[PDB]
């Protein structure tokens, strides 16, 4: 009941990135994505693994298939990238993603 | 909308830190509070959830500080007492607003509380 | 240093046949199970599939292995997924208001895990009380197969207009998802203190020290002496050896049976042998009736 | 006969009366079947008494003496010694009691 | 169940004399070749012990006599038997010998 993320993803502006949340054995169709800016409280991007809390960019999407839950960003901005987290719920210990620092090139 | 934490706590290992998560901007009794630890440069780590109406303090077993989450309903402030402190407990302790429902979302949090657990004094 | 030597294991508190029981009684009729005369056992629960939740109300979960309990009933039952909410003090809900109801004064557990991995089939034997005319009294159950009577028209043991059988079943669909998965859920009944220790916290046995002046506690027997090996041979049921003075003499190490002597510390009197202070200020100290080490 | 304690159990009830149990069986047609073999046993009631206990050299009570058995045993009890040396010993006093 | 056979007779209880008997160890403490003295419940020596009868045969043909009464516990109880072929198992110890109290 522990979930796996890719530690890093580097992409370019306008290009589509997908960051995976890979949970061991069974998964729960709810998941929660978090963008942690450096030295700042992570902020929930994706709720239920399918929805954004209000005000969050339309480029921020989420999903899951099998045991994986994706953090999918379309058309990045160099303002956008940050450390990304996903969450495991209903399992008692809430294992949050190891975190993924997103880099955006082209600067 | 507002979760304000007691400032950084520097202890010797084995001592106790208790940290205040002060609610404002919403109803305390209608929301559990998640307590989230980020070890410096390390991932998000969730120590437990608390209930406003009750002592529903679940505890994750990854580390052990004999922790108990107390919520002060008059001041809407959930405390996290982290005892048996270790140099690895050094981290930024977030408290996170949770649903009172069986669902688990943390939309809004505290500002985080660094705790430096060391024999090194400030 | 001190030796606290409580016996080996002294039993373990069995909630595994409550958590691991093959066929759970369903939520609508919940088990109430005596765990007693044992030692708090959270140590089987460390290596496990992982209970989908762990909530035990009363006191700190490290007081589980530090604090003994009295009437210990770990409640073995299967509930539908969202119903862990519905199992708690002060819950308005289907589980609480009807089939499985817990007190506002209950000190103990509510713990979830998915049995969709097991209890799922098509199993309609699983059942629940969808409606009942009050809340169950503390730890009370409602067994009623009686007709739920909606109108003043008596149903008389057959179906009719708004004639209901109040208990109902959960169809378990092997495609069940996180909302539709059953959760086997367990509840530890206990009064904390105020009654004898049945879940007696694993009581720390400090490592046994031998051939050294120590301050020892053996199974509640306290004393300070020099613990040594000894050849005197007990009868099996016995506990303390003694002496003519009734003073404790020999003991038996509980965790591994062995016959330990006891003995006084060096004691004796100090004696200052001196020539007259008129001759010298030098003195020779005599420690009486000791062996020359502890000096 | 020295009797070790088997189990010391939390009972907490007062037991004022009892009866033993039996094992019998069934027989088949001979001139219902019941009453296997013969059965007899011994029963006596306990009572507070002061015994001197002579646990053997390797342990185990090998001999015991009641004090209030007869003024005769009271001397071994009062002496606290099994071998009663030739002589006169003063056992506990007696009193006449009021009618 | 509660199949019952009660027969009739008691007879005068055949008594006996426990010479040296009923001395247990009233402690776990190991002692060696010492004279220890306590005042505790015992069966005092040279006492009256009732040698009871059950499934008893007094020969003509058969005539098995089931006498075993419900007996008071009083202060404490001693018990002894031979029974090369066991016919004895346990005891019913209690108070009401019924519900309303516990039962041993
Ligand atoms: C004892 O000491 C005194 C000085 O304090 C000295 O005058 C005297 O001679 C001494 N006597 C002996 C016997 O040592
Ligand atoms: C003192 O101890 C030594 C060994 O530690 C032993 O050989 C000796 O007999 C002891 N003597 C006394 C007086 O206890």
């Amino acid at each position: 009941i522990v979930l796996t993320q890719s530690p890093f993803q580097s992409v370019s502006p306008k290009e589509k990135v997908t960051i995976t949340c890979r949970a061991s054995q069974s998964i729960s169709s709810n998941l929660h994505w978090y963008q942690q800016k450096p030295d700042q409280s992570p902020k929930l991007l994706i709720k239920y693994a399918s929805q954004s809390i209000s005000g969050i960019p339309s480029r921020f999407s989420g999903s899951g298939s099998g045991t994986d839950f994706t953090l999918t960003i379309n058309s990045l901005e160099a303002e956008d990238f940050g450390i990304y987290f996903c969450q495991q719920t209903n399992f008692w210990p809430y294992i949050f993603g190891q975190g993924t620092k997103l880099e955006i090139l082209k600067r | 909308v507002q979760l304000v934490q007691s400032g950084a706590e520097v202890k010797k290992p084995g001592a106790t830190v208790k940290i205040s998560c002060k609610v404002s901007g919403y109803s305390f009794s209608n929301y559990y509070i998640h307590w989230v630890k980020q070890a410096p440069g390390k991932s998000l780590e969730w120590i437990g959830y608390i209930d406003p109406f009750n002592g529903g303090t679940s505890d994750n077993l990854k580390f052990k500080g004999a922790a108990t989450l107390t919520a002060d309903t008059s001041t809407d402030t959930a405390y996290m007492e982290l005892s048996s402190l270790r140099s690895e407990d050094t981290a930024v302790y977030y408290c996170a607003r949770s649903e009172y429902d069986p669902y688990y979302v943390m939309d809004y949090w505290g500002q985080g509380t660094t705790v430096t657990v060391s024999s090194a004094s400030t | 240093e001190s030796i606290v030597r409580f016996p080996n294991i002294t039993n373990l508190c069995p909630f595994g046949e409550v958590f691991n029981a093959t066929r759970f009684a369903s939520v609508y009729a919940w088990n109430r199970k005596r765990i007693s005369n044992c030692v708090a056992d959270y140590s089987v629960l460390y290596n496990s599939a992982s209970f989908s939740t762990f909530k035990c109300y009363g006191v700190s979960p490290t007081k589980l292995n530090d604090l003994c309990f009295t009437n210990v009933y770990a409640d073995s039952f299967v509930i539908r997924g969202d119903e862990v909410r519905q199992i708690a003090p002060g819950q308005t809900g289907k589980i609480a208001d009807y089939n499985y109801k817990l007190p506002d004064d209950f000190t103990g557990c509510v713990i979830a895990w998915n049995s969709n991995n097991l209890d799922s089939k098509g199993n309609y034997n699983y059942l629940y009380r969808l409606f009942r005319k009050s809340n169950l009294k503390p730890f009370e159950r409602d067994i009623s197969t009686e007709i739920y009577q909606a109108g003043s028209t008596p149903c008389n043991g057959v179906e009719g207009f708004n004639c209901y059988f109040p208990l109902q079943s959960y169809g378990f669909q092997p495609t069940n998802g996180v909302g539709y998965q059953p959760y086997r859920v367990v509840v530890l009944s206990f009064e904390l203190l105020h009654a004898p220790a049945t879940v007696c916290g694993p009581k720390k046995s400090t490592n046994l020290v031998k051939n050294k002046c120590v301050n020892f506690n053996f199974n509640g027997l306290t004393g300070t002496g020099v613990l040594t090996e000894s050849n005197k041979k007990f009868l099996p049921f016995q506990q303390f050896g003694r002496d003519i003075a009734d003073t404790t003499d020999a003991v038996r190490d509980p965790q591994t049976l062995e016959i330990l002597d006891i003995t006084p510390c060096s004691f004796g009197g100090v004696s200052v042998i001196t020539p007259g202070t008129n001759t010298s200020n030098q003195v020779a100290v005599l420690y009486q009736d000791v062996n020359c080490t502890e000096v | 006969s020295a009797l070790e304690p088997l189990v010391d159990l939390p009972i907490g009830i007062n037991i004022t009366r009892f009866q033993t149990l039996l094992a019998l069986h069934r027989s088949y047609l001979t001139p219902s079947g019941w009453t296997a073999g013969a059965a007899a046993y011994y029963v006596g009631y306990l009572q507070p008494r002061t015994f001197l206990l002579k646990y053997n050299e390797n342990g185990t009570i090998t001999d015991a003496v009641d004090c209030a058995l007869d003024p005769l045993s009271e001397t071994k009890c009062t002496l606290k010694s099994f071998t009663v040396e030739k002589g006169i010993y003063q056992t506990s006093n007696f009193r006449v009691q009021p009618t | 169940q509660c199949v019952n056979l009660t027969t009739r007779t008691q007879l005068p209880p055949a008594y006996t004399n426990s010479f040296t008997r009923g001395v247990y160890y009233p402690d776990k403490v190991f002692r060696s070749s010492v004279l220890h003295s306590t005042q505790d419940l015992f069966l005092p020596f040279f006492s009256n012990v009732t040698w009871f009868h059950a499934i008893h045969v007094s020969g003509t043909n058969g005539t098995k006599r089931f006498d075993n009464p419900v007996l008071p516990f009083n202060d404490g109880v001693y018990f002894a038997s031979t029974e090369k072929s066991n016919i004895i198992r346990g005891w019913i110890f209690g108070t009401t010998l019924d519900s309303k109290t516990q039962s041993l």
